[PDB]
DNA sequence: GATCATATTGTCCAGACAGT
DNA sequence: ACTGTCTGGACTGGTCGGCGCTATGATC
RNA sequence: UUUUUUUUUUUUUUUUUUUUGCGCCGACC
């Protein structure tokens, strides 16, 4: 198609020649993804303060990287002696790394705070005493394997990062602010149905995919497993290559299992907009369901390569912030508060002609780990929304009695010297417990060792890294106070399966959360298997069990199971432990919880579009938001096309 | 179907069985091997009786143990297709039911149970007709027909069991009496 | 005259033909005509009275290895001279090879066929749902005919 | 295939497999462990034990009788008959129907007259 | 780069055409004749294939796109 | 200045074999 | 049927330690 | 003033525990 890039790049150097004093030195002007890059040879005169900066990027309504000249770079050893004694020794440097092809240091320390400055002063500071421009990401206090080797991928395969960014800058800047004629959204998957969500956003001018994911339920059938690749609109998008951007809500199978299918058949090549915890988190489990998916026998969907190849085409957004994505779309993200790293996808289509806001899994009231979803917006007028739980008589239980419970029910199995097993998810609930557990602990209710078996280590360190995403609690407790939660010496991993054994062997009462609910994998099986014939120890199940499923014939009652032996032979497991189910750590929203957001929602939407959940439940929910505000509601199913505008 | 066989072997008995009966250890040792596994050829290996005669021992290089010829008498379980069973119900599901017709347990499907449109009720875990108006509950004496066996494993819990109920004479010992009752 | 094959290093044929040409150019080499097709590799076709003239304007390039002793029949290599498009003799439901591309190394089912655009349309028999993908028919390569 | 070659093959009814189940598990019993033997033989002695039509001296005789009675029947179907224990034409002509021969409802009925005796 | 033209097949590496003059050259050819002699049996293949090529002696392609 | 296809085709003893 | 000729093959076991050797030309 | 088309209900989770080879040279018994 045609582009007008080098004009509108042109048209730019213009007005920075005519803002910038020309002591500057400005030699190139290029555009890296979704912001701007100037290159210039004397960076004193161009960041003496943040004003200029400041105006810069309010005229070009752009995210302006000022970076040095590659002429004039110091010695990266004289480089890292600089920016070590320039940083204050409070915050603790961990990794210097140096970009040789662009001016660029990534600094790896504990407390990023203290590296970028009070207001970005100490970054200007540096990257003009230096000549280095300076990123600063936060090391975290627990290793994570998954951000280590994300980073180290990005590290080491710098010059393809910037060759995509730059295509992706020239793809996203090929003509100016454009008015669409028209808005169209489509739904190939997740529309009246839950899992395998897919929503394609369609204008004249750039075509948007959100959430493109797959399901595990129906897994058996490819019809009902995996979004609509026969829809036509998705068939000549993918053909022509005209996929601008993928959005990802937040990670989780339902919505980011299908993105590494898309790369492993070279059917996409553009950008991956996610949060670097929806990132890491959903490169997590991806890795988990392919090893899942080889472990049971079956062919794997994807690769490990395409998920290299997924996080190599990923580019982080932060929460609030603006970028345009395309030449009509601007993308903001906001707090969902489901998981961590959950963003409500807001779109900005042309230039106040429309704006759609894609909540998907998200979280209205305050919890433990997490502040509330955002329900402000500066211009709002098509509203997608959760309907997991819109059932007129769907009313989960409220928070805190369900964790006195849970304390009150753990506190009764140490009394008694029997072990407390809690099989969880991954991500979600678990780490809600752990920080329940450590708040518990903290006034000296109990002093058994918790022990995190699987990937809540690895979540949990993934949780670490980026505190800023978590509750203004926490937020405080990490920064105004020297004391971290998960940081707390109850918290144990544990290694191998001899760590394991020597937990179980052991007669002191401890506390195991495992990673798998339903017990059909993971260390909870072995955990349950050792665990079940003693009557002290006790099982808490904080989920849904699904029928079919170890977890579900124990929590029904089932005092003897039949299971298959290590010889071949039958094996019965004598379940003489307590069960117990505890299911108000739900992140889902509530009905009342929907019905709270579309009331407290500012400004109020046009039309609110009820998705991601069973069909009944999305048409109860459209038709009690039409009948108690009287907004127009819509429960369309699969490959099912609404014009907006 | 239960079957009785006379089978001959030769039993491997370690020389910590040495002061023992040799009838006794070869018991011990044939139960140790054969009992608890599927065989295809004969079903499920249930349980072995007694030993009818046994040889001298053999000793062979590489091993201290003695190798003897037993005769002895195995119980097995065989199911065959097209066999009708008389079980009870056990397990219900949302996808079928489970009856218990002896060593392993058959699966009807829900379209199978009877000549109706039985929809599964969650609360109490029974099937509920349409227009029969009939209700299938825990410990129920039922009959089905074996449609379906899986050899594929020696375990006996991967192999799977399908039975019908469409046919007539199939079904509930109460339904089967309400069947008789109008011939 | 008659035509004569000369083996000479694969991928790199154009270059050894231009070699050849510009010396029976320079030195007057009666050469009549050279023949080098993209889809033969490592073999190139020269046109001479007689496989004396091949062997001494083949000699002294280290890229020309031998010239093969025998002669070629026209009728061999006059359906390399005519021009007929890639997608022609392909039909759909055969199983097809992608050489090249961003399909490298993938077997595909053709599914339509249009000589107006000279593209053919095929799909992954790897891939767990159906995606046709439009591939160049010069980047295909014919595994099985079926149907 | 169990063992080197087998010698014989019955076929017993459901009260033999019961009579052989009791045996096993007193003699697990005698055992030192407390379990008499794995889930399936457990399940199996209950499932016996929860259908004894007849006592084990009963099927016997039943059997033989049934061997006496006619030709063309062996010991797998009349074993069946004999846990099934019919007492109309409806159940005898629908397990008949699968086999290899469709008797007449005649011999159907002598069937049925010499099987009402000691029967629940 | 070489550049062949659509019209009389003949890889030249500036923009005029020696040939016809024709201003629209493809950047993309495959199976490259090398043409000597007029009178030569292939030179005479081509010849009815496309009228245009074989007029003059030099480099020639199969087909254009 | 970095990468990519291609990279060549020692005497003596015994058994089998043309020659006369 | 003899007689000189062509061709294939195997070349005593073990042990000690050292000393090299395992790409290159042509674009982009 | 006019021919030759058909029609309807039963398969569940958003996921899991240690340099090979090649050849050469010297040497011991
Ligand atoms: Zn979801
Ligand atoms: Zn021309």
């Amino acid at each position: 198609r045609e582009t007008f890039v080098d004009d509108i790049l042109k048209e730019i150097r213009e007005i920075i020649v005519q803002m910038v004093p020309r002591e500057a030195g400005i030699t190139d002007v290029e555009f890296e993804g979704p912001e701007l890059v100037i290159y210039v040879k004397n960076p004193e005169a161009m960041m003496k303060d943040g004003e200029l900066i400041k105006n810069l990027a309010k005229v070009l309504k752009k995210r302006i990287s000022v970076r040095p000249d590659p002429d004039i770079l110091l010695p990266p050893e004289k480089a890292e002696e600089l920016i070590k004694q320039l940083v204050p020794p409070e915050a603790e440097i961990t990794n210097i790394s140096f970009d040789p092809s662009v001016g660029e240091v990534l600094i790896e320390a504990r407390k990023p705070g203290l590296v970028i400055g009070k207001n970005g002063e100490t970054l200007r500071l540096i990257t003009q005493k230096v000549h280095w421009a300076p990123r600063v990401v936060r090391t975290p206090p627990i290793q994570s394997q998954t951000i280590y080797s994300i980073r180290s991928i990005l590290q080491t395969e710098s010059k393809d990062r910037r060759k995509f960014l730059r295509q992706v800058g020239r793809n996203i800047y090929r003509k100016s602010e454009y008015k669409s004629r028209w808005i169209r959204i489509t739904g190939l998957g997740g529309f009246r149905e839950v899992g395998r969500s897919a929503l394609l956003v369609q204008t004249d001018e750039s075509y948007v995919l959100v959430d493109f994911g797959v399901n595990i339920a129906a897994l058996k059938d490819p019809t009902k497993a995996y979004p609509h690749f026969d829809a036509p609109e998705f068939r000549y998008v993918l053909d022509e290559g005209l996929l601008d951007a993928i959005i990802i809500t937040h990670a989780a199978l339902d919505h980011s299992g299908m993105l590494p299918y898309l790369f492993r058949y070279k059917l996409f090549d553009g950008p991956i907009y996610t949060t670097p915890p929806t990132r890491d988190l959903m490169t997590l489990l991806q890795q988990d369901f392919i090893e899942i998916q080889h472990m049971n026998g079956v062919e794997p969907l994807y690769r490990p390569k395409d998920i290299k190849e997924v996080i190599k085409h990923t580019i982080t957004l932060d929460y609030g912030e603006v970028r345009d994505i395309a030449p009509d779309i601007r993308l903001t993200l906001h707090n969902a508060g489901h998981i961590l790293g959950s963003s409500i996808v807001h779109l900005h289509i042309g230039n106040g002609l429309h704006n759609i806001a894609i909540t998907g899994d998200f979280k209205f009231i305050p919890t433990r780990l997490f502040e509330p979803a955002v329900s402000r917006f500066p211009r709002l007028e098509t509203l997608v929304m959760e309907s997991t739980y819109g059932g007129s008589n769907d009313y989960q239980m409220p928070r805190e009695e369900a964790e006195k419970r849970l304390i009150e029910v753990i506190h009764q199995t140490l009394k008694r010297g029997g072990k407390v097993l809690i099989p969880a998810m991954a991500v979600g609930r678990a780490q809600e417990i752990m920080m329940v557990l450590e708040e518990y602990a903290r006034v000296g209710g109990i002093e058994v060792p918790i022990y995190l078996d699987g990937m809540i280590w690895e979540a949990t360190a993934i949780h670490t890294a980026y505190p800023e995403y978590l509750s203004k609690h926490i937020r405080e407790q990490i920064f105004h106070e020297g004391y971290n939660p998960f940081l707390n010496p109850i918290f144990k991993s544990v290694a191998n399966s001899r760590e394991r054994q020597d937990i179980i062997d052991s007669g002191e009462p401890a506390i195991i959360i495992a990673t798998s609910g339903m017990l059909v994998g993971g260390p909870s099986v072995e955990y349950f298997k050792q665990l079940a014939p003693d009557p002290k120890n006790s099982i808490i199940f904080v989920s849904y069990q699904a029928e079919g499923t170890l977890g579900r014939q124990v929590q029904r009652g089932l005092r003897e199971i039949p299971i298959v032996g290590e010889d071949g032979r039958t094996e019965v497991i004598n379940v003489n432990m307590e069960v117990h189910t505890i299911d108000g750590f739900s992140g889902a929203a509530d009905r009342r919880e929907l019905m709270s957001y579309v009331a407290r929602v500012r400004p109020r939407p046009e039309r609110i579009i009820t998705v991601h959940g069973e069909a009944h439940k999305c048409l109860d929910l459209s038709s009690s938001i039409h009948k108690k505000f009287g907004i127009s509601t819509r429960a369309p199913n699969n490959l099912d096309a609404i014009r907006l505008k | 179907m239960y079957k009785l066989l006379k089978v001959k072997d030769v039993v491997r008995i370690p020389p910590r069985m040495f002061t023992m009966d040799p009838k006794e250890a070869a018991k011990i040792v044939l139960r140790e091997t054969y009992e608890g596994i599927y065989d295809r050829d004969e079903g499920v290996v249930l349980a072995i009786l007694d030993v009818e005669e046994i040889s001298e021992g053999v000793i062979v290089p590489g091993d201290g143990a003695t190798y003897h010829e037993a005769i002895f008498n195995v119980l097995v379980w065989e199911p065959r297709n097209q066999e009708v069973v008389e079980g009870e119900v056990v397990e219900m599901m949302p996808y079928g039911a489970f009856i218990r017709i002896g060593p392993m347990d058959g699966l009807v499907h829900i379209s199978q149970l009877m000549d109706d449109y039985v929809v599964f009720d969650e609360k109490n875990r029974q099937f509920i007709g349409k227009e029969t108006n009939r209700v299938l509950k825990l410990g129920d004496y039922v009959r089905a027909r074996i449609i379906g066996v899986s050899v594929k494993s020696r375990v006996i819990r991967e192999n799977k069991i399908n039975m019908t109920m469409r046919q007539p004479g199939l079904g509930k010992f109460e339904w089967i009496e309400k069947e008789k009752k109008k011939a | 005259g008659k035509i004569f094959t000369v083996s000479v290093t694969v991928g790199q044929e154009t270059t050894t033909a231009n070699l050849i040409y510009s010396k029976a150019k320079t030195y007057n080499l009666p050469l009549y005509a050279i023949l080098s097709p993209s889809k033969v590799k490592g073999y190139i076709f020269i046109e001479a009275p007689n496989k004396s003239a091949v062997e001494e304007a083949i000699r002294g390039i280290r890229h020309a290895k031998r010239v093969l002793p025998g002669e070629i029949p026209f009728s061999e290599i006059e359906h390399f001279l005519e021009e007929k498009p890639a997608v022609s003799g392909f039909e759909p439901g055969d199983i097809v090879e992608l050489i090249a591309g961003p399909f490298k190394g993938e077997k595909a089912k053709v599914v339509r066929v249009d000589e107006s655009k000279d593209e053919i349309v095929v799909e992954l028999v790897s891939s767990v749902v159906p995606i046709p993908v439009t591939v160049r028919g010069e980047y295909v390569r014919l595994i099985s005919k079926r149907q | 295939m169990i063992g080197r070659k087998k010698l014989e093959e019955h076929y017993i009814t459901i009260a033999e497999a019961k009579e052989l189940l009791e045996r096993r598990h007193a003699e697990g019993l005698a055992e030192n462990p407390e379990e008499p033997m794995f889930y399936e033989a457990r399940v199996s002695l209950e499932h016996a034990e929860r259908f004894a039509k007849l006592k084990p001296e009963q099927a016997r005789e039943l059997k033989e009788k049934l061997m006496g009675l006619f030709d063309w029947i062996n010991e797998r179907i009349a074993a069946k008959l004999v846990d099934i224990l019919p007492e109309d034409y409806l159940d005898i002509r629908v397990i008949f129907a699968k086999e290899e021969y469709m008797p007449t409802p005649e011999e159907a009925e002598e069937i049925i007259k010499v099987i009402d005796e000691y029967r629940p | 780069k070489e550049r062949a033209c659509r019209h009389c097949h003949y890889i030249t590496t500036e923009d005029r055409c020696p040939v016809c003059g024709s201003r629209d050259l493809s950047d993309d050819w495959f199976d490259l004749v090398i043409v000597l002699d007029v009178e030569s049996r292939i030179a005479k293949k081509l010849r009815e294939s496309i009228p245009e090529a074989a007029k003059v002696p030099g480099k020639y392609a199969i087909r254009v796109r």
